[PDB]
């Protein structure tokens, strides 16, 4: 089947008009030996058929709903009424806002997610969007390396390893060196910082859940006349001091844990706040307040030179799509949960995880990993491979204990809780996982 | 008039509460960690909440309810098929044991297999979020390439044509790569001359759209695939106007190396306002060692993330890819099938030149006119601006194409239409492109009017930019 | 100006194509049963439909996007989560084995049981589809009541108030009952003197609303029922105003011996531009044998759908009932519970209450001011037609509230803005309502201006009707 | 939880305002012996608890997709397309639009309803629609005895059992009298049409899924001076000659076969269509076209002396609320197929059936009823009681015979097929079948 409006005599009619004999003529230009390809492709499909082919494969997976998975995404509350205002067709089908006078929807609530980012993050400024945390985080890396001049990079080994990859990929393509700051007893020591270092990166909570005093290291950073970049997951924001109150000057971080569907790892966004001072170096679009011929208040993209259609060549960056739709859920759900309602998520997700930490401790050879204090997050030493106890826990019907990389120590796995976990659902795994066992 | 979200705030009002019991946070939190001062999120109920949002996509038009016809983007239909297929994958974990996630790790296996099918690719990797991502990761894996070969050093520069992407040349820069631009033809092709003339051991690759953004086919791309291969660059393809010949020619057998493809565009992935979108790269043999990790691998097991690949350029961004677009993509494919798909090629390119025949009888000019495919660019008489007759568009109810690119054709008209457009709709915009050529100056100069907000002051939004409702700093 | 989806037509065009395989008719069906003339519907391609009606959408206006203080209506936000929740129990067909539909009986009998508390009711029917259908099953109900007591012959008027809905009276026609209107008193009350003068064993049922249609409550419905009760005839409750009073009174605790409820008013179920509804019918066990079948009963085996009730009055619809409405509802009052609904009624009255103190003090008048509940009747000043300030409201961005109804206030303003509206929506609605006053005659009387269509010509309409777009006949 | 807006302040200065000193004082004046009534009501719980129960509730039942159960409601196709149509916020949340000016989109698509529904029964007009079929007959018959000014009706036993159920509750109440006409072989013969009969109704497809010859039965009932009322489903006329073209006076029937959930019985919609010539009987809302003060297009409800606001106890029906939505989305279907793509559902169906029909026979003991021609739906006499075959096939997985009720024969079970059968779907059944036989 097909999307294609064109009758035959439709058909007829224009190829006659441009000059073609047949739809095949419309490529008799093209060098014979391109063309007739082998191309191999199932059958088409009616709609329901193609549902059903879907259906059959989800019916495959074991959804992950209320999984106690973490590692940078987790099963949180999907609100309705969040999918249903982005399901709108307008917002939906409508392509980067070019031409305000008709875009002011896209505009004015790009702009709002702007401020609420900014917000979040305790800093002044933020973009439009970044495809995701990761790559965030290495395009406000290279923000403060193209700000100080400086091309050394240090991370703490507390962000996530995945971050910690693109970040290098990034870094390394433009020439940067990047040192990594080992964690020491689940958190990293505030390290020496030399003049020949741009930017000093740590996220908090850490990759294992860990809280992190940030303060000194924004010190440090400044000290050295280096930039200091927080990752930070935005709903701990709700209830921890942002990093713009330690005198961070760029955060970042992934939109996923703002009511998005974890869609086996994407679309989500990610964010990227700064000072308003830094501006000229930031990458992607930006929406200014402004006012038409008539004085009404409108909104549009501005400072274009920092993108590819003016700079090109010098662009801060070259992306062009970003993560709009996604980004506008994210607001969405800051504006339906607001302050108190946001930090009441957070802090019924630490108390879940707490709680479950603690069921934890009593499993025969478990032993704790993450320091306290931790977030909603927190690593476990386990007494059996912890890939073994996922797949086990998984022929149990539960989703969780999230592998982590030996380079943090051996036997090492993540479990994170949501505000959507009950008592109930704690004890369950706690069984599950001692079956396993 | 309309009320910013802030605006619309009523202090300690309450929006939506997902929590029964809150805890206390210095029981859980040591204090010096708190937040005092709380973020200025709005303060709002659902029902405003609602309004706003719906209020506001009152304000958007998009193609649900305007034909786009944007060269570049290929604004075509977008399925609602597609987002009940998507939300039948919502609720997936990237690390939960993948033998819970066959289902998921097999769609996008297969849609590898078809799109490697559709671009003659032997590898490819789903995991880039965009086109300009995807772009960062060919160039990055050519890098790899010329490195892995003992010329990281006499490889420095990335070749474009003057009529590129702004993206292309961006990306050279983030790759550490130098740029040079290569000027088109008479007819807006390739020069051969002035490519055989920049081609050498300097050079890593050379970037090209086929067809190019003139929305022309490069009839000599076998000729510039040999005269790269003997100077050892590696041929990339910018895979935006794929829409064009989808099923009827294949990147990979004029000789390209490396592709990447924009689902957000050619594959109905929807627009979302910016985004999001998914731009996978494929690559023939002797570039699939340097593929970012992870790849989907068809074991006998099942399906499986293959991380075991020592010469990879690593990562490029957070676990997969944008699944869910993933699923669009998929669910496309697997309705329209190789003829559906060429059928929209087909009709996307019909549709182009059918425009581009009623522009022309309006008055309007064509300087590189060859075989129009699914695109295709045009100028207005002398005279009047682009600028323009893009706001006078948007008065009569229609959206303006892509304007003032590719940037070498002045007033740039670039129209992409799609196959999904009707013959009617092509008739109306043309008569209304006609009508706008008979309207006096100042009218058009002066226009929109009826829109929900007229010009806006850009030079203001500059010199003293407004970027949040607390704009601090 | 808008198309007609007709005129979007064109020959031969397809649309959704949902069979691969198309058998021929021949093969299937006798030549003589086979339709010669294909019906003129719309032959329009999937995009189209998509433009056409998303472009219809958005000329129209609805709680989601606008302030809807109707009188009788209760607009009050239709929670999204409510569309999730429905869309759960799609896939279910109702002469399924109801051993595999536990989950949904269940759901019926449980919501039963929360609106029986909720009235004071006994025995409940999900089945009825709307508020008036509800009244008919409950009108039917005290009719077998009366026959089987013998008195069918001589029962045979129903009393309703002069202030009543039209469907009242309707609805004793459709029941075979004569229909005598009593005078309200003074304050807007039952006329205790002329109910009294009525009573009698000719008397089947008296109908009323609690609050009344002037949003004032009944102070003497003990009274009321009192009387009733002593000559025989049976108390029926029109439950349109529930909202005003749910968790804080019951009907049934008032005297009344059925109820019927709106679903679609009280409990949120979307109005969906006129419909679909529910209206579930609760009863006094005295009138519980006469109720329709089927009946949600949980036996030992599980929840089933009870059909043995000798003296039910038989069937009104088919099936069991608009179940996803139901779906909806109970959603409602699971999320809200007894505090959550108490917390609604009294909102929803302190709304109406405030509102018209701030009308009031624009000029408005009360012809029956008691203390208001969930909604109040105003009358413009004098000089000023409801009609045209209606008119003058949307031209302001406003949606009107209910006009000319009752029929015992001239230029009636029925004004309910429900619970789920703010203050600051209130006051900038009753500003606007200020404001209109202070508008010249010639501008009210001749508003609308900016909307998709002004004034429309309603004597032509009604003298030459065009009821459809091919007018036959 | 809850959705109103209100801050403690507010409520505080509203209560000032309004004089009342609490919340409660609000209900001062109510008889205190109804006050603090007891009522016992589950506790509150968060949206995503709400979900989670109904979840819950939902995993207790077997869907029904791809049923091949009958009566009245099957399994098709539910376009996504449709459905995302009518989610939109404004079709959704609007009410009866009683202010045309700000509501022409809901009365042009109430007027391209109607013009659909007309065209598709063969008829001249239709009102915007009733609340199932059921209710849709017993209106248009009652419509034909108030136009006749009779009060007798013959009415085919080949009607669907809860049709006829509903249509004597409606008839008797007024005192009309209502003769029933047997099924004999499966269809129903030519009755003798006296003076004293106003309506003869019949239903093609009946009942038991056989097309009848609805010609002879229109002019026996013109002939006596009586109105001729069918039954038809909306699908069916995708193919099927309408009864407009045999000569019916007027035409009702259930929409749910138009793309619409079957959601367990409701809501759905019914139509009633009929001749321009009898519109001052038609019960329900109407929209015609007009103008505007300028002369533009426009769309509003008319006739509305036919009405409960303006007859009152003289009103053709008390019905106010309607069944629109629904109705809509019948609209909605009808055009996204168009005449051809409906006629190809229509015969998918069909053809589906027939293959059925004949596997089924296969089955030892298993004997056909319904005779040839039938539609989708066809009746079969088996050798155990329907209900105990359908409890079996639902133990196995199927969801398929729908019990006849006996006063049609005894051991008669229906099953239908739709465009979402496929040839294996129907061997799969035939297997089960085969095994609880
Ligand atoms: C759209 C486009 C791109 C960039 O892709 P994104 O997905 O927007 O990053 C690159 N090149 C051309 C020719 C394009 O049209
Ligand atoms: C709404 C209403 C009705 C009718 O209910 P429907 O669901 O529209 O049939 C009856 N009485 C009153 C007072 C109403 O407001």
């Amino acid at each position: 089947m097909d999307y294609t409006p064109h009758t035959e005599e439709e058909i007829r009619e224009m190829l006659r008009r441009v000059g073609a004999a047949s739809l095949e003529d419309l490529f008799a230009h093209l060098p014979k030996e391109i063309l007739s390809p082998p191309i191999d492709l199932p059958e088409p499909l009616p709609e329901w058929k193609v549902l059903e082919e879907l259906r059959r494969l989800a019916a495959q997976n074991l959804p992950a709903h209320k999984a106690f998975l973490g590692g940078g995404v987790r099963s949180h509350h999907v609100p309705p009424v969040v999918q249903a205002l982005a399901a709108r067709g307008e917002f939906l089908t409508a392509y980067t806002p070019y031409q305000p006078e008709v875009s002011q929807g896209v505009l004015q609530a790009t702009f709002e997610y702007q401020t609420m980012i900014a917000e979040l993050a305790g800093l002044e400024i933020a973009n439009a969007s970044m495809y995701d945390g990761a790559t965030a985080l290495a395009e406000g890396v290279l923000l403060a390396l193209r700000e100080t001049g400086r091309m050394g990079v240090l991370v703490s080994q507390g962000v996530h390893p995945e971050y910690r990859a693109v970040l290098r990929a990034y870094l390394e393509a433009v020439g940067a060196k990047l040192l990594t700051l080992p964690l020491e007893g689940g958190r990293t020591p505030l390290p020496e910082v030399g003049e020949e270092v741009g930017a000093v990166v740590v996220q908090n909570p850490n990759f294992l859940g860990a809280l992190e005093d940030l303060g000194p290291f924004a010190e440090a950073a400044h000290g050295a006349g280096a930039l200091f970049v927080a990752v930070a997951d935005p709903l701990s924001l709700g209830v921890l001091k942002p990093p713009g109150a330690y005198g961070a000057d760029i955060a970042v971080g992934d939109g996923q844990s703002l009511g998005l569907p974890m869609g086996f790892g994407g679309p989500h966004f990610g964010f990227l706040a700064t000072k308003k001072a830094f501006v000229r170096q930031l990458p992607g679009r930006l929406v200014s307040e402004t006012v038409d011929v008539e004085g009404r208040r409108g909104f549009i993209l501005t400072l274009q030179a920092r993108e590819q259609y003016i700079r090109r060549a010098k662009a801060k960056s070259n992306i062009t799509t970003n993560a709009q739709l996604t980004a506008l859920m994210g607001a969405m759900y800051l504006a339906a949960l607001g302050p108190e309602g946001l930090r009441e998520v957070a802090l019924k997700s630490v108390e879940m995880a707490h709680k479950l930490h603690a069921l934890l401790l009593e499993v025969p050879g478990v032993r704790p990993f993450t320091p306290k204090p931790f977030f909603n997050e927190f690593a476990l030493a386990l007494p059996k491979d912890p890939e073994a106890v996922r797949r086990a826990l998984a022929e149990r019907g539960f989703h969780g204990a999230t592998p982590v990389p030996r380079e943090y120590g051996e036997n090492l796995a993540l479990f994170a809780a949501t505000e959507l976990h009950e008592e109930e659902d704690l004890l369950a795994l706690r069984e599950a996982l001692k079956e396993v066992l | 008039s309309f009320p910013l979200i802030f605006e619309r705030s009523r202090k300690g009002r309450r929006g939506l509460k997902l929590v029964k019991a809150v805890p206390k946070a210095e029981d859980l939190i040591p204090k010096e960690h708190l937040r005092e001062v709380p973020p200025r999120l709005p303060e709002v109920d659902e029902l405003t909440l609602v309004r706003h949002y719906t209020g506001l996509s009152r304000r958007q038009v998009g193609v649900d309810t305007t034909f786009y016809p944007l060269g570049s983007c290929t604004m075509k239909y977008n399925p609602k098929l597609h987002e009940e297929a998507a939300r039948l994958f919502a609720d997936l974990h990237p690390y939960q044991d993948p033998r819970t996630a066959q289902g998921a790790l097999r769609l996008m296996w297969e849609l590898g297999e078809y799109l490697k099918a559709l671009t003659g690719m032997d590898a490819i990797t789903l995991e880039p979020a965009a086109g300009a991502h995807g772009e960062l990761t060919g160039i990055l894996i050519i890098r790899a390439y010329h490195e892995d070969r003992g010329e990281g050093r006499t490889r420095r520069v990335v070749l474009v044509p003057d009529s590129a992407h702004g993206s292309n040349p961006a990306t050279a820069s983030m790759a550490g790569y130098q740029v040079r631009e290569i000027p088109s033809g008479p007819e807006g092709e390739v020069d051969l001359e002035a490519l055989k003339r920049e081609l050498g051991p300097h050079v890593a690759a050379l970037m090209l759209t086929n067809p190019n953004t003139l929305g022309l086919f490069e009839r000599r791309i076998l000729e510039i695939s040999r005269l790269c291969k003997e100077a050892g660059v590696q041929l990339y393809y910018d895979g935006a106007n794929l829409n064009a010949i989808m099923g009827w020619a294949r990147p990979g057998d004029m000789g390209f190396d490396v592709v990447h493809l924009n689902l957000h565009k050619t594959f109905t992935v929807p627009h979302g306002g910016g985004g999001p979108g998914s731009g996978p790269v494929g690559v023939k043999a002797h570039l699939a060692p340097y593929l970012p990790v992870p790849l989907v691998e068809r074991g006998e097991e099942g399906f499986y993330l293959d991380f075991d690949r020592p010469k990879s350029i690593g990562r490029v961004r957070s676990f997969y890819g944008n699944f869910l677009a993933l699923v669009r993509a998929w669910a496309y494919i697997r309705t329209l099938g190789l003829e559906g798909l060429k059928k929209a090629a087909a009709l996307a390119v019909l549709n182009a030149r059918y425009l581009k025949e009623l522009l022309k009888e309006k008055g309007y000019r064509v300087p590189y006119d060859g075989p129009s495919m699914h695109e295709f660019v045009a100028q207005p008489p002398e005279g009047f601006r682009a600028l323009d007759l893009a706001k006078g568009l948007l008065e009569l109810g229609f959206h303006p194409p892509t304007v003032y690119f590719p940037l070498i054709v002045k007033e740039a008209l670039m129209v992409e239409p799609t196959e999904t457009e009707a013959k009617e709709t092509l008739e109306a915009f043309a008569e209304a492109m006609g009508a706008l050529l008979k309207k006096p100056k100042e009218w058009l100069e002066n226009a929109p009017y009826s829109t929900p907000v007229r010009r806006l002051d850009e030079l203001r939004a500059n010199k003293h930019p407004k970027l949040t409702y607390f704009d601090e700093g």
